Order: structure tokens, then C-alpha cells, then sequence
């Protein structure tokens, strides 16, 4: 299924929404949001499932 | 200051050709074209390919 994702949620109209939504881009761009995923999911299914 | 310039004060112009340029470049991590060499969290990572 294309173009859906997970997201942090906040109280309606809460102003802090944009600070997170900018910071997430800096985390993705640089190259640090990949280490966190390769830590919990290094795609290493020893046995075939 | 009495009579102004005699000959010239200096040669004209010392700006280095093409130099001092900085470019922002975008990429996608496809092997072997662009591989992440050094992997550290804080400091920026190195690229080999």
C-alpha cells in the first residue's frame, strides 16, 4: 500500500507542531534516522519466514 | 595627494578563477555508486563510491 506513514500526534491546534515537523526533516536529511531503523530492523531473518 | 596616481598603485584584480565556489549536492544511497563509509551519529559521515 503506497503513501501512508506513522506520525506523532498532539493536542488540537497546539503550536509546537511545526518545531517537531522541521526537526524531523533535519534528522532524516543528515543521515541519522537510518541508523535507528537498522538497529531494530537490520533485515536479518536467519530462518526463512 | 598633490598630483594623484603615477603609473599604478598595483596590478589590477586578484580573484581566483572558479575558486571559492561551494555547492549543495543531493544523492540517493545506491550501491556501489554511493556508499556510506564512516558511520558516526554526531559528526557528518563520509562517502565513497
Amino acid at each position: 500500500v503506497a503513501d501512508r506513514g506513522y506520525g506523532i500526534a498532539l493536542q488540537h491546534g497546539s503550536p509546537y507542531r511545526d518545531v517537531f515537523s522541521q526537526r524531523i526533516l533535519e534528522l532524516q536529511q543528515n543521515g541519522d534516522m537510518d541508523i535507528l531503523k537498522h538497529k531494530w530492523w537490520p533485515k536479518n531473518g536467519q530462518c526463512d519466514l | 595627494p598633490v598630483t594623484g596616481l603615477n603609473g599604478s598603485l598595483t596590478d589590477k584584480k586578484l580573484e581566483n578563477n572558479m575558486r571559492g565556489v561551494v555547492l549543495r549536492v543531493v544523492t540517493v544511497l545506491e550501491e556501489p555508486f554511493v556508499m556510506v563509509s564512516e558511520n558516526v551519529l554526531g559528526k557528518p559521515k563520509k562517502y565513497q563510491g
